[PDB]
RNA sequence: UUGUUGAAAGGGAAGGGCAUUUGAUCAGACGCCAGCAUCAGUUUUGGUGGCAGGAUAAAUCCAUAGGAAUGUAGCUUGCCUC
RNA sequence: AUUUUUGGUAAGCAGAACUGGCGAUGCGGGAUGAACCGAACGUAGAGUUAAGGUGCCGGAAUACACGCUCAUCAGACACCA
RNA sequence: UUCUUUGCUCCACACAAUAUAGAUGGAUACGAAUAAGGCGUCCUUGUGGCGUCGCUGAACCAUAGCAGGCUAGCAACGGUGCACUUGGCGGAAAGGCCUUGGGUGCUUGCUGGCGAAUUGCAAUGUCAUUUUGCGUGGGGAUAAAUCAUUUGUAUACGACUUAG
């Protein structure tokens, strides 16, 4: 060929750097930052911006992230503070299509019954368009 | 569980005064619990049972640094169904009690030891890496760490799914 | 339009029972959508309805209808007891009820 | 306490129940596995029997005592008349 | 929530899926259940024979047929695990166990039907990845069902239709989330986008 | 211990080609094209140079680990099949009665008929396996040599012929009859 | 114990208990069945506010002293695309 | 029947000591069981629990957490098989 | 299956019943893997490059009007029913999928104009799906079996096989 071929695995790997969304607890959808893992399915973990506080956590509660950044092994709230708002992790989360979803679930929840209404009516306007353009 | 200050005395009786103050570390889920195993070591160490004796003081004993990853090397006494063994383990946590109860649950799993049949002999942690003994240990003191987690087994609130559901992470 | 609907799906489950014992006074009502107790919470002192059909016109109507509410959770799923004004028959063990959105909040 | 002087058992357990085939017809279960290759042709044929009587033949076996001598042996007829053709029915193969 | 479920009954453990069904049917939710024959059970091929075949020896002595029914089909060994966990002795049971079809392999109106799974009761979600379990297409066979291949020839002709069908619903939808796309950036589209819709 | 990661090298020499998707190890060389899928095994694999393909498992164990090894072992059998290939050399031991041993043909399918194996009335049939080809040596006396890619279809096919000239009913240490594999190694020469 | 008529049920018995549905039926002619509000007794489930104590938490945080490694940037020697 | 205990290889055997039980006792649990566990009972409502459990039968988490185990005769709750 | 006409059936209506294992917006169609893929894009068409996506369906589609009345239009060249035609495709239980042109209705894509009370402060407040014989008014077709008799390939009696 001779460029060979492998797949490969493309994964999200646990280590120093690896922001990690919260997903049962008393975060429950915070972003934190891991800065040690203990033992294969414990880590420590510190949103120092999102406001959950540094503390080791079993990883049936967490969902590891895309995103990384350069962090220091075992580095403090206020380096991680820091390095976190240095890498600038909360613009690259707001702009995901994930973080879009989990905000389209809470606003869609958090819609009331007149813009339930109105929502409605404005598909049916859209709809009228995308099938006349349908057709043609 | 938490870990407990435990100074009980003796009774002070006159042509004896000031008995020698004997201090402990137990691990305990409550007061009622540490004192209760205060005197049980003491029973086995010196002649003073709780009605020849007095707690003077119990107080709770907090992590010096609850946030920095620790190497826990903690020895153990145990009965086992024929005899009785000395063991040697290596606990990693972030805590003394949480590295404690990891090490009775791991106790209670490979040697079918529960709680009555384990005496805690040491907790100290490991100051200088090179001294960690175990390679369940050293695997995780290796520079620049990071692996993966294959199998991502995500759980359902419902009992039908309409998607085939992946395992990627 | 196509649409009517002012109660949400109940499913009569089972009476409240031992192992082998059961109460018929205490009916099992699962309601559509619910998950935990404090989800069920809502609808703690509604109006449940069964609404059947016979075969005789009784006062107007071949349709009758046996009323209760709503008295607490049960379970750790979500799932509710009902009392009704007369006990349920037991034939309706998965037959579906109407939980009304009565006395409101 | 065992049979004390064991015997095999009388009657084969697999022609049961000895009950009275319900037709009077023979009904084939199984036909030929059915060959792609070769000319179309029927399998089986419908016949009456009509008696047995006596054959006598000259006897091929390399090997056998009786080798090129006459041999009697029992033979029973089946008159078989041209069967006529008068339909014909298509199977699909399914799950049951 | 829908009328009738319809399950496809491929990569699914035997027994919690059998659990899953057994509630739903006693709840009083229509299922029918689909490719029958790609069901799974934990453990080799040969424990799960070495069982049928503990099974197939237990049979009435006096009279062999009203002894226990030994049925060979995999709709039916599913069919068999289910009624297990529900008293068809029962009104209720044999009431239970109307409101539920299976079949070895998807036929007719279900050909054209979605299909759900239950993740709770799937191999892939359940079982530790190392573990051998068995396939009840083969076991079936190998304990009587004759019906192996029949399944494979009348699957192999629904999977090319159906990969005709959804190779013409995919060309399409390309046409309609173009067109969709297109609709962005208009008054309508940016008071949804504020809406979240 | 459950070992956090472990990984085996698997070095690939000058001009053959590794193809590996989902699990399917397609090697192909001078010899030729070998394939081999490993969905049972439930490994990693990962290209580095085009030259090295690292092998991994994560989170391993006695049982897994041992088999990531093994993986190692089967893929560098296949290069070496498609590099050098394999040849297995078997030796006619008999006593008294010579091993008439031949390959005929019987529907175009390639057998090894063995006959007159301790004058044994029987015509042994082996199948040879496609991919494994038979040559009946000269310079060395009763000598029959099976060459090829795949190491599995070459060793079989010496194993299946060995095993169906076993004598039976005997003191199999007096009874010293049949055909075994003297050598195990490869075609090519300088070595 | 039997006959007929009338009514009902019935997959290896039937009969019985608690509960309701359905069909038939029938006293209470002087009442029947509800909804809401504010209360009392009982009790389940939240949501929030004010305090107490401990190593007057331990922490994090800030100051400061010393130190080390799984040694940061530089420093240096090697392969050299600089 | 736990504990002490004699005879006896032993016994769902024979005979003692203290206590508690069945007899004379329903009820919840151990699938079933006189004796085990929990609790002793007028007729009802409501609430809360015991022993025991909460995949499905079957009311109740296919709960959470750390480990162990793969058995071509797995293992699975005391008295108790 | 009758011609004593009045009986059988298929379709349409109205009618008197009869129920309900339990409608109350929609059962919304790739297969295969899961230590892997989906979709889009490119073209040395591959076990290929480059994007992107997942982390639940909390989705998607439907989604207003007497339980949906009557009317004036503006904007589209659409969407969506009821009955009819075109070519087809489906045999695993195909009894359903498409697909033509047409017609005839509606349209909440958008501005209008009337109506609704008194179900009295809730009472399912009745609208679905079957089993139907009952008269209407149209199409269509115009038999068998049993016993008694007979046979013996059969036979305790039934049954079986024959015959007229």
């Amino acid at each position: 060929s001779t460029d060979s071929i492998v797949k490969a695995s493309n994964w999200r790997l646990v280590e120093v750097g690896r922001v990690v969304l919260i997903k049962k607890g008393q975060s429950a959808g915070k972003l934190a930052a891991i800065v040690e893992i203990i033992d294969q399915k414990k880590v420590l973990i510190d949103g120092p911006k999102a406001g959950v506080p540094r503390q080791a956590i079993n990883l049936g509660q967490v969902v590891l992230t895309p995103l990384t950044f350069a962090l220091p092994r075992g580095a403090r709230t206020a380096t991680v503070s820091k390095k976190w708002a240095a890498a600038a992790v909360c613009e690259k989360w707001a702009a995901s299509s994930w973080a879009k979803k989990i905000a389209q679930r809470e606003r869609r929840a958090a819609l009331t019954d007149f813009e339930r209404f109105q929502v409605m009516v404005l598909r049916k306007q859209k709809r009228y368009t995308v099938k006349k353009a349908l057709a043609k | 569980f938490k870990e407990y200050q435990v100074i009980g005395r003796r009774l002070p009786t006159e042509s004896v005064p000031e008995p020698k103050l004997f201090r402990m570390r137990i691990f305990a889920s409550n007061e009622v619990i540490a004192k209760s195993r205060y005197w049980y070591f003491l029973q086995k160490l010196h002649k003073v049972k709780k009605a020849s004796g007095e707690i003077v003081s119990i107080n709770q004993i907090n992590e010096a640094h609850p946030t920095k990853v620790k190497n826990f090397g903690v020895w153990v006494r145990y009965d086992s169904r024929s005899g009785t063994h000395n063991m040697y383990k290596e606990i990693r946590d972030v805590s003394r009690v949480a590295a404690v109860e990891t090490l009775y649950q791991d106790m209670a799993a490979r040697h079918r030891a529960r709680f009555r049949s384990i005496h805690i002999l040491k907790v100290a942690e490991i100051e200088k890496t090179a001294d960690v003994k175990r390679q369940y240990v050293k695997q995780f003191l290796t520079k620049d760490l990071k692996f993966p987690l294959p199998h991502r087994v995500q759980k359902s609130t419902k009992t039908f799914s309409y998607k085939r559901p992946s395992t990627f992470y | 339009a196509e649409s009517h609907r002012l109660y949400v799906k109940g499913k009569h489950l089972s009476y409240q029972r031992s192992k082998r014992v059961n109460n018929p006074n205490v009916s099992l009502i699962k309601i559509e959508g619910v998950a935990t107790p404090q989800d069920a919470q809502f609808y703690l002192g509604k109006r449940i309805a069964y609404v059947y059909r016979a075969s005789k016109e009784v006062r107007g109507s071949k349709i009758r209808v046996m009323w209760g509410k709503v008295t607490r959770t049960h379970g750790n799923s979500g799932v509710v007891r009902a009392t009704f004004r007369n006990n349920l028959p037991a034939k309706t063990f998965g037959a579906s009820v109407r939980i009304f959105l009565y006395p409101s909040n | 306490s065992h049979r004390k002087y064991e015997a095999p058992r009388h009657g084969h357990l697999g022609f049961l129940p000895r009950k009275r085939a319900a037709s009077i017809r023979a009904r084939v279960k199984a036909f030929p596995k059915d060959d792609r290759s070769k000319p179309v042709a029927l399998t089986s044929f419908l016949g009456y029997k009509a008696g047995m009587t006596t054959i006598v033949r000259d006897l091929d076996r390399p090997g056998s005592k009786f080798h090129k001598r006459e041999v009697v042996e029992a033979v029973t007829v089946v008159d078989t008349p041209p069967v006529v053709v008068v339909g014909v029915v298509g199977y699909v193969e399914t799950p049951r | 929530v829908e009328p009738v479920v319809v399950i496809d009954g491929k990569g699914h453990l035997v027994g919690r899926l059998a659990s899953v069904v057994a509630k739903q049917l006693l709840n009083g939710q229509k299922i029918v259940v689909v490719r029958a024959e790609e069901l799974n059970i934990s453990g080799e091929f040969f424990r799960n024979k070495l069982k049928y075949h503990d099974f197939l020896r237990k049979a009435t002595a006096f009279n062999k047929t009203r002894g226990p029914f030994h049925f060979r089909a995999p709709s039916r060994i599913f069919y068999k695990a289910l009624r297990g966990m529900v008293s068809h002795k029962t009104a209720r049971g044999k009431a239970a166990l109307e409101r539920l079809k299976v079949f070895e392999g998807i036929p007719p109106p279900y050909d054209k039907k979605k299909r759900v799974v239950v993740p709770q009761a799937l191999r892939v979600l359940r079982l530790k990845p190392g573990r051998k379990y068995t396939t009840l297409g083969k076991l079936s066979t190998s304990v009587g069902w004759k019906y192996e291949d029949v399944v494979a020839k009348l699957e192999a002709k629904r999977k090319v239709s159906s990969a005709e069908y959804y190779a013409k619903k995919r060309a399409f939808t390309k046409k309609v989330a173009s067109a969709n796309a297109t609709a962005a950036e208009s008054d309508v589209a940016k008071q949804l986008a504020a809406l979240g819709y | 211990m459950k070992y956090i990661q472990t990984e085996q090298q698997i070095e690939i020499p000058e001009g053959v080609t590794v193809s590996i998707k989902s699990r399917i190890v397609k090697v192909v060389g001078p010899r030729g094209t070998l394939t081999k899928n490993l969905k049972h095994i439930d490994v990693t694999f990962t290209k580095v140079n085009n030259q090295l393909i690292k092998v991994a498992v994560h989170n391993g164990d006695r049982k897994h680990v041992a088999a990531l090894r093994t993986v190692k072992s089967l893929v560098d059998n296949m290069i070496t099949g498609v590099t050098k290939g394999y040849k297995y050399k078997m030796r006619y031991v008999y006593a008294h009665f010579p091993i008439n041993v031949n390959i005929v043909e019987k529907d175009g399918a390639k057998f090894i008929e063995v006959r007159n194996f301790l004058g044994d009335k029987k015509i042994r049939n082996v199948p040879v396996r496609d991919g494994v080809t038979i040559e009946f040596s000269t310079n060395v006396k009763d000598e029959i040599v099976l060459s090829g890619n795949s190491v599995e279809d070459v060793s079989q096919n010496a194993a299946d012929l060995q095993q169906i000239c076993r004598v039976r009913n005997k003191d199999i240490r007096k009874f010293l009859d049949g055909i075994y594999v003297s050598h195990k190694g490869f075609i090519v020469e300088d070595e």
